[PDB]
C-alpha cells in the first residue's frame, strides 16, 4: 500500500512561482493563481487574486510497507528434498534429509 | 497499472528507487482555504488483497 | 477579497452577508458584526424594567418576576 | 526513561489547522486531523492531529497535553480526550501529534478534547473498517479461539526507525498585531518574537520589525502583520504555508508503528459430518460468514470455495 | 432553548416542572441519532443539529441530578448531493447546489 | 441433531430429564487466563424461528 | 517460574519483553516494570534546571520559562 506525502503548500501573496521537476514518484504540482486563502489570524494575502499556492505531492511507501506487502518472484526448477525414516533388521528407526 | 495490483513496486523494501502509478492529481484548494486537496485512485494492493 | 456592498467584512478579514450585520448572532469568529450594535425601543403597550427590559403591559404588577430585575413587581412600581 | 522519547518532540509545538468540521462547520481547528492510519486488523487506528500530547510547556508529563490558542501555546491536563468513529473508542496510548485508539468500523472519525467551558473537536470522512484474521469475518475480538499473526499498531512509544520531518514554521497571519492607535497603524511586535508587516496604504511600506513600529498607514485593512517566531518547530503539514529557503530542520520519529502481532481469531462450531456412498455430506452452522474449501488429493484438485453465511 | 422567565439568554433553557416553568442553564443538550450529533444552534421549541444517519432521535439535556430524555422512531437518512453517493461531507470537491436548513 | 429443530427436547416444561445434542467442544484455555472456552452449535430452535 | 532470557519477570510474575524492562510505560499492571529504573543524563548542550530538567542552551535567558519553575530565566542565570 502506497501513501501520498504532501509538503506544505507555498503561497505567494502577491506575486506567482513556478512549478520544478523533482524525482520524486508519481510527482505533481501545480500552481493555483487568484487564491485568497484564510488563517486563523484572518486574510494570509493582502492582494486580491495576485496571489499563487504551489500544490505538491508525492507517492511514498506507507510504514505498513514494512511488515504488509506481497513479495513478486520468478520461479525455476530448483531442489527436491525429503526426510526418510528407516529401518532393517534389529536396528531401530533412524531418520535423516536426503 | 493505476488501482492494480503493480501500481506500486519496489524491488526491495528498503530500496530508494520506488515506482508509482497512481492518478495523482492536484485539485484546486477551496476558497480561502490552505490545504492541499488531491485525488488518486484506491490502492491496488488494497484492492488485490 | 474586498466584497461588494450587498455584503459586511469583519475586521478578522471575511465576509458576512449584510442582512447579518447586527441580528445578535456573532457570524464571524471574531465577533466584529455584533460588537457594534444599538438597542430598539418598545410600543407603549410595554412596560419597561430597570435593566430595559421590555414586558406587555397586562404583565405588569400579576406577581411573577416577568424580567432581570423585579421592577414590574416592585412596591415602588406598583 | 520517559524523556529519552521526548527529546526530538521537546523541539516541535502544536499549532492551528484548517479542519473540515469543527463541530457544525469548518474552521481551524487546534485538533485538526492531519491523517487517519487504519490499516491493522483488530480496529486499531493511529490519528495524527496538530495538537501535542503528553508534553507541556515546562517538559513531559502524560497526563498533560499542549495545543495553540492563537499566537500563544497553551498547555492543559488532558481533560475527555475522545476519539469516535460510530461509538466512542478506547484510548490506547497518545504521543506528540498521534492518538491510538481502539475504534469500530465507521464513516467518519471524530478527535477532540475538552478544555473547561471549551471543546475542540475535528470530524473527518475517514472509512474506518474492522479486519477480521482468518477465515471467519467476526465483527469483534472474540474471547478465545484460534490465536493468528496479525498486523496491529503498537503501543510503545519507542523509536521503531520510522520517522517525519518537522520545518521551520511559516509566516503565522495575526491581524491582532495591529492597532489603529492614534489614527496611525501601529505594529505590536511580541517579546522575542519578529513581526513582518506588508502595508500598501499610498505609502507602500513593508519589511521585518524587531520592535513595536509605527507605519505611514492609518488603516488596519491597509496592512498585514505575520508572526515570525522559530523557537519550536512544527511538522511540514500541508495545511500550513510553507517558509522560506530549506525549512527543514529536523525529524521526529512516528510513534506507535505497525508491528506483527497475534490476534484470537473466532471458531466455528464443529460441522456435522455424514458419510453416504463416495460422498461427503456436510451440515453448516457458523456464527459469522465462514470460508469453506475444499480440494481432491488426485491429479485434478477441483477446488470449491465458497463463504458461508448461514446453516 | 435560549429563554428563561427573566428574559432572553442562550445559554439559559426552560422547561415545565409540572405546573410551574423551571429555567435553567443548558447543560449537557444532546441529540443522538445512532451517534452524537453536533449541535448547530436552538431557538424557542427547534433544535438544529447535524446527525449522522440512525433509527431513532433522541434530545434530552440535565437539570442536575436529574435526566430528562425523549426518543422517537424517525429515519434520518444522509442525503448526498450530486451524482455521488457519499456517506460525509468531504474536505474538498465540487461545490454544488443544495438544500439546508439555515443556522440562523 | 445439533442445530436442527429437535436439538434440545423435553418432555414437558418443568421435565427432569433433558435431551441435549450440541457439538458442545470444551477448548482449551488461553495461556494465563483462567477462563472455560466452549464451542457449540447455534440452537436449532432460534435456527427454525 | 522462570522467563525466557530475553524476557523481564515483574514482581507479579508476569513476564515482559526485556527491551520493554525500563522506559515511560509501565507494561505489567504491578508497576514494578519501571519502580527499579535510574534517570538518565543529558547533553553538555543543555541547560540542567536546577529541579533537574534539561532544556537546550538556545532556550536559556531566552525570555520564556522553559523549566517548571523558570530557572533558565531567573535573575540566578541572567
Ligand atoms: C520413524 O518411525 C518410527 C515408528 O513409526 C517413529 O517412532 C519415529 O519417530 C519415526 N521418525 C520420525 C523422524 O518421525
Ligand atoms: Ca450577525
Ligand atoms: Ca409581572
Ligand atoms: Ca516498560
Ligand atoms: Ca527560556
Amino acid at each position: 500500500k502506497y501513501k501520498t506525502k504532501v509538503p506544505s503548500p507555498v503561497v505567494k501573496c502577491c506575486g506567482a512561482t513556478q512549478c520544478t521537476s523533482k524525482p520524486h514518484p508519481d510527482y505533481q504540482c501545480q500552481v493555483f493563481s487568484g487564491v485568497y486563502p484564510f488563517m486563523y489570524g484572518g486574510a494570509y494575502c493582502f492582494c486580491d487574486t495576485e496571489n499563487t499556492q504551489m500544490s505538491e505531492a508525492y507517492v511514498e511507501r506507507s510504514e505498513e510497507c514494512s511488515i504488509d506487502h506481497a513479495k513478486a518472484y520468478k520461479v525455476h526448477t530448483g531442489t527436491v528434498q525429503a526426510m526418510v525414516n528407516i529401518t532393517y533388521g534389529s536396528v531401530s528407526w533412524r531418520s535423516a534429509d536426503v | 497499472k493505476a488501482g492494480s495490483f503493480g501500481d506500486l513496486q519496489s524491488r526491495t523494501s528498503t530500496s530508494n528507487d520506488l515506482y508509482a502509478n497512481t492518478n495523482l492529481k492536484l485539485q484546486r484548494p477551496q476558497a480561502g482555504i490552505v490545504h492541499t486537496p488531491f485525488t488518486q485512485v484506491p490502492s491496488g494492493f488494497e484492492r488485490w488483497k | 477579497a474586498k466584497c461588494e456592498p450587498s455584503q459586511f467584512q469583519c475586521t478578522n478579514g471575511r465576509c458576512i452577508t449584510l442582512l447579518w450585520k447586527c441580528d445578535g448572532d456573532e457570524d464571524c469568529v471574531d465577533g466584529s458584526d455584533e460588537k457594534n450594535c444599538v438597542k430598539k425601543t418598545c410600543a407603549e403597550s410595554d412596560f419597561v424594567c430597570n435593566n430595559g427590559q421590555c414586558v406587555p403591559s397586562r404583565w405588569k404588577c400579576d406577581g411573577d418576576p416577568d424580567c432581570e430585575d423585579g421592577s414590574d413587581e416592585s412596591p415602588e412600581q406598583c | 526513561d520517559l524523556d529519552t522519547h521526548f527529546t526530538q518532540y521537546k523541539l516541535a509545538r502544536p499549532y492551528i489547522a484548517d479542519c473540515p468540521n469543527c463541530g457544525h462547520s469548518r474552521c481551524d481547528s487546534p485538533i485538526a486531523i492531519e491523517e487517519v492510519r487504519g490499516d491493522a486488523h483488530a480496529g486499531v487506528i493511529r490519528i495524527q492531529t496538530s495538537a501535542m500530547f503528553g508534553l507541556k510547556t515546562d517538559g513531559v508529563d502524560l497526563a498533560y497535553m499542549s495545543f495553540m490558542n492563537g499566537k500563544t501555546q497553551k498547555s492543559i491536563k488532558i481533560d475527555n480526550l475522545h476519539v469516535r468513529t460510530s461509538a466512542p473508542c478506547s484510548l490506547v496510548s497518545h504521543h506528540g501529534y498521534y492518538i491510538l485508539a481502539q475504534c469500530p468500523p465507521g464513516d467518519t472519525v471524530t478527535v477532540g478534547f475538552h478544555d473547561g467551558p471549551n471543546r475542540h473537536t475535528c470530524t473527518v470522512a475517514h472509512k474506518v473498517e474492522f479486519r477480521p484474521v482468518g477465515r471467519e469475518k467476526y465483527r469483534h475480538p472474540p474471547e478465545h479461539g484460534v490465536e493468528l499473526p496479525c498486523n496491529r499498531y503498537t503501543h510503545k512509544r519507542a523509536d521503531q526507525g520510522h520517522y517525519v520531518e518537522m520545518h521551520q514554521p511559516g509566516l503565522v497571519a495575526d491581524h491582532s498585531l495591529l492597532s489603529i492607535h492614534s489614527a496611525k497603524v501601529k505594529i505590536t511586535v511580541p517579546s522575542g518574537a519578529q513581526v513582518k508587516y506588508y502595508c500598501k496604504c499610498p505609502d507602500v511600506r513593508k519589511g521585518i520589525t524587531s520592535s513595536d513600529h509605527t507605519t505611514t498607514c492609518t488603516d488596519v485593512k491597509q496592512c498585514r502583520a505575520y508572526l515570525i517566531d522559530n523557537k519550536k518547530w512544527v511538522y511540514n503539514s500541508g495545511r500550513l504555508p510553507r517558509g522560506e529557503g530549506d525549512t527543514f530542520k529536523g525529524k521526529l520519529h512516528v510513534p506507535f508503528v505497525p508491528v506483527k502481532a497475534k490476534c484470537i481469531a473466532t471458531l466455528a462450531p464443529e460441522p456435522l459430518v455424514e458419510h453416504k456412498h463416495r460422498t461427503l455430506i456436510l451440515h453448516l452452522h457458523p456464527d459469522h460468514p465462514t470460508l469453506l474449501t475444499t480440494r481432491s488429493l488426485g491429479s485434478d484438485a477441483n477446488p470449491t470455495r465458497q463463504w458461508i453465511e448461514r446453516p
